[PDB]
RNA sequence: GCGACCCCAGGUCAGGCGGGACUACCCGCUGAGUUUAAGCAUAUCAAUAAGCGGAGGAAAAGAAACUUACAAGGAUUCCCCUAGUAACGGCGAGCGAACCGGGAACAGCCCAGCCUUAGAAUCGGGCGGCUCCGCCGUUCGAAUUGUAGUCUGGAGAAGCGUCCUCAGCGGCGGACCGGGCCCAAGUCCCCUGGAAGGGGGCGCCAGAGAGGGUGAGAGCCCCGUUGUGCCCGGACCCUGUCGCACCACGAGGCGCUGUCUACGAGUCGGGUUGUUUGGGAAUGCAGCCCAAAUCGGGCGGUGAAUUCCGUCCAAGGCUAAAU
RNA sequence: CCCGUCUUGAAACACGGACCAAGGAGUCUGACAUGUGUGCGAGUCAACGGGCGAGUAAACCCGUAAGGCGUAAGGAAGCUGAUUGGUGGGAUCCCCCUGAGGGGUGCACCGCCGACCGACCUUGAUCUUCUGUGAAGGGUUCGAGUGUGAGCAUACCUGUCG
RNA sequence: GUGAAAGCGUGGCCUAACGAUCCUUUAGACCUUCGGAAUUCGAAGCUAGAGGUGUCAGAAAAGUUACCACAGGGAUAACU
């Protein structure tokens, strides 16, 4: 048997204020509109009119 | 009495028009039809008395109503039952005396 | 998270950080609270005061509903009054604001504090403290019993 | 144990890890839950889907006496009032609890008036298609009949207002405090009261 | 000696029923110690493991002899909270519910007893028919030591008014489920390779770039995948419509009443013993002893007496869903 | 002088180790606590549940007088329930002069002493339903209190405990 | 209390002569509670003592094993 065997009622999930999800949707949001920011992710945004 | 409005004190509560409760079909529960009285005299007369009642009609003959409900309140277990067999019991004296 | 767990800096070092002659065992000083009075005693009693004995009566079945009573300080009252309901309370001095504290949940009113400034309040609740009914009356209001 | 921490008493004696309860099904029982509704609605069209009207009641005790909530179903004396037969509520989507007994006026009037509201509401197909009995509603109405997905009638509380009103003399001069402490003193010594009286 | 009944006996008599198997969940019984208490005996481990039985697709519970004391809720079950709380405990170690409140789901009912006596109106078997999960006819039997019908406390019986409600069949569809059939695009040019499915070039499909196979990373080689279309079969349940007869004797609904109004016994309850529970002058269960009542009985978390008040109606039974 | 270990002390006439490969031991969970990061703030927490939605175990949205913690404490209990400070140091800033200077400002924190709430004791005019109220006046007593809130949610390490 | 008074006296001229929780029991209040409402018994609370733990910071406790067992100790005897 192995040593301190895996369990399935291992705390699996989170629970993350609403208020702080969604001060991340707005700040990627925001993200999304810098295209330096475009750029760095790796997206090819040479191209797009603005 | 209706409720006087206050939190503290006699008749407190919130002030609303008492309703008297509806009259219900279980407002009779403990009462029983006339047949089923002159059922149960018919075989109090067959049957007669069990022991315990005959003991506690002699000692209310005697006289000794005390030592009568220590014997009831001994047989049946409780004062209340003890109370109502006696007065049974003086009941059916008087009748008899009569 | 296991790479910021300690043990993981005392892989090879031998007692894994529970030293060489004291060392790690199973229950050195028994199990939870044992000890509590004899050898667990000096803990107790310095962290603990009180832990040993019983005081005051019992009570069978008790139900707590029986006891709600939540309270409100008289310096909270006037944040209960909606704006414009301040600002008409303010404009007009022949009149006064009329706060149920049991419509927002509070039974007694507690007087901490001190109200706004020549203001006049009536205050309808089940219970009042004689200061707080002491203060609104100073400030020109009434109290109310409701239930 | 060691140092100044809270006093343990975590009840992990017993094979507790056998009655271990986890909830990854939580999101299967939603989905199921709102399958088994939509049957139902399909089932009933088109009748409500929030189900047979509730009677408003009172909150027990004197912690939520002051808050209404749904009840089980209207009592007896209730649908009395409101001209509605017991047998037929069931029938017409109105639960019936006649075990609830009425004690003020106003918990009676206010279900006599819900059940009026409702049956002002409601509309009643008839048994068979071409017989039109008593309680069936008219053609036009059955025509323009559609199935409510949400409370046709919400149980809502008065919101509270805070009014302008005139501090009297009479409201000046009232002693709440002095009120409170006699009432009390009065409920502790009616007793002690009674008894000097009947012995005198 | 015959006949009737009673109890019982034998039948390879005619026709039926039962045993046993499985373990994840479910119901009943029985029942430890390791262990913890830094020792140990009460306690804990645990109303658990082991042991002995009984069901289903769920089981069990279930329609208040309830919760509460409120302005009152209203079968059962489950989730959150109540709450590591009230309580229990060498009051040590530890243990530990319930009500309110918010949600999931909701559904109510059947009997016994006084009440046909102008006739047991009830039911089973055989036999013969029929649109055969049943109906009809006939004949035997069960049953009066009581089968049908009415009634179940929320009521109800009886009487008088109101004229408010109640009677099937068949067709075609919808809904649900299980299956069958067909349907997009390169295998173009060059190179390396045993083999392109690799690299480069040129094209194409996509509501299909999930996945797999084929001689190496394959959307277009193959099966499939996406979306239509068509076809077949169950479930006779729900639902829409259509065609015909639609009979209120009777029974229910509503109103009235100077009349009645039947409700479960070695059962409840009490004493005691054992066990169990948070239940503490005793939570439930069980043995033994005593042993009820009908203007009464149970409960109201401190035993007892007195006077009130609140709330329900046990000792018979069935019941889907949330789990 | 042979490593590992226990030890005051090991190269030990102290124990394990013939050799190699692979496997091999502070984990997961619950209750707390300090610390730190993040959100909001007298509030905070939608994930019991509901509406939906990547045709979807995610993400998104929803708190009616719901509930938990906090927002008030002291008493066994009946029960009562915070009159809102002073002062010595003290950071920063503003003025006069350039002394280890003077004046104003005086947050955080610390020291000292009052005041208020409650348990206990003591005290008592006036009213009052006769047992309640409370003008004035208190105390070498007691509190995990008040004197313009600091919490709630969440992440991780560490520590106690099952 | 004593002394005329200052003053002394909160046990013994000073340095030892003694005791938690739980439970029981006594003393005190025109005291609190028995949670549906009253009265009375009974019970439960608050404050202060008493019944004791001498292993004296406080389990409730007889032997034997040569028939013996286990975890360890060179922290410790029986050789050198
Ligand atoms: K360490
Ligand atoms: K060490
Ligand atoms: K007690
Ligand atoms: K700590
Ligand atoms: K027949
Ligand atoms: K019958
Ligand atoms: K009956
Ligand atoms: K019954
Ligand atoms: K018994
Ligand atoms: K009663
Ligand atoms: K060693
Ligand atoms: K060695
Ligand atoms: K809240
Ligand atoms: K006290
Ligand atoms: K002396
Ligand atoms: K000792
Ligand atoms: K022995
Ligand atoms: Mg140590
Ligand atoms: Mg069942
Ligand atoms: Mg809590
Ligand atoms: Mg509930
Ligand atoms: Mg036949
Ligand atoms: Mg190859
Ligand atoms: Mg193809
Ligand atoms: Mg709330
Ligand atoms: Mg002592």
């Amino acid at each position: 048997r192995m040593f301190a065997p895996t369990k399935i009622w291992r705390r699996w999930h989170r629970k993350i204020p609403v208020n702080q999800k969604r001060y991340a949707v707005a700040s990627a949001i925001a993200a999304s509109a810098v295209p330096s920011l475009v750029l760095a992710r790796g997206h090819r945004i040479e191209s797009v009119p603005e | 009495q209706p409720n006087t409005g206050l939190s503290v004190g006699l008749n407190k509560g919130h002030v609303v028009t008492k309703k008297e409760l509806a009259p219900r079909p279980s407002d009779r529960k403990g009462k029983t039809s006339k047949r089923v009285h002159f059922v149960r005299s018919l075989i109090r007369e067959v049957a007669g008395f069990a022991p315990y009642e005959k003991r506690i009609t002699e000692l209310l003959k005697v006289g000794k109503d005390k030592r009568a409900l220590k014997v009831a309140k001994r047989k049946l277990g409780t004062h209340k039952r003890a109370k109502k067999k006696r007065e049974e019991m003086s009941n059916a004296l008087r009748k008899m005396r009569a | 998270t296991t790479r910021f767990k300690k043990n993981r800096k005392k892989r090879g070092h031998v007692s894994a950080g529970h030293g060489r002659v004291g060392k790690h065992r199973k229950h050195p000083g028994g199990r939870g609270n044992a000890g509590g009075m004899h050898h667990h005693r000096i803990l107790f009693d310095k962290y603990h005061p009180g832990y040993f004995g019983k005081v005051g009566m019992r009570y069978f079945h008790k139900l707590r509903n029986k006891f709600h009573c939540p309270t409100i300080n008289i310096d909270n009252l006037w944040s209960l009054v909606p704006q414009e309901v301040k600002d008409k309370a303010k404009s007009s001095n022949a009149t006064a604001p009329f706060i149920d504290v049991t419509q927002y949940g509070y039974f007694k009113v507690l007087g901490k504090g001190v109200l706004p400034q020549n203001q006049a309040v009536v205050v309808k609740a089940k219970l009042i403290s004689k200061n707080a009914e002491k203060k609104i009356k100073e400030a020109g209001g009434a109290v109310v019993l409701t239930a | 144990m060691k140092h100044n921490n809270v006093i343990p008493n975590g009840h992990f004696k017993k094979h507790w890890q056998n009655y271990v309860r986890t909830w990854f099904n939580q999101p299967a029982r939603k989905t199921r839950r709102r399958a088994a509704r939509q049957q139902k609605a399909v089932k009933i069209f088109p009748r409500p889907t929030a189900g047979s009207l509730r009677p408003i009641v009172h909150g027990q005790t004197l912690k939520y006496n002051m808050k209404v909530r749904a009840g089980r179903g209207f009592s007896l004396e209730e649908l009395k009032a409101a001209g509605i037969p017991k047998k037929l509520a069931p029938t017409i989507g109105i639960a019936v609890d006649h075990r609830r007994r009425n004690r003020s006026l106003e918990g009676l009037q206010t279900n006599v008036q819900r059940l009026k509201t409702y049956k002002a509401k409601l509309v009643i197909f008839p048994r068979r298609a071409k017989k039109v009995k008593a309680g069936d509603s008219s053609a036009e109405e059955l025509a323009t009949a559609t199935q409510v997905q949400g409370s046709y009638m919400p149980i809502t509380r008065e919101q509270p207002a805070v009014d302008l009103v005139k501090v009297t003399d009479e409201m000046k001069s009232f002693n709440a405090y002095g009120k409170l402490r006699i009432e009390r003193t009065n409920a502790r010594h009616i007793g002690a009261r009674l008894k000097r009286a009947a012995e005198a």
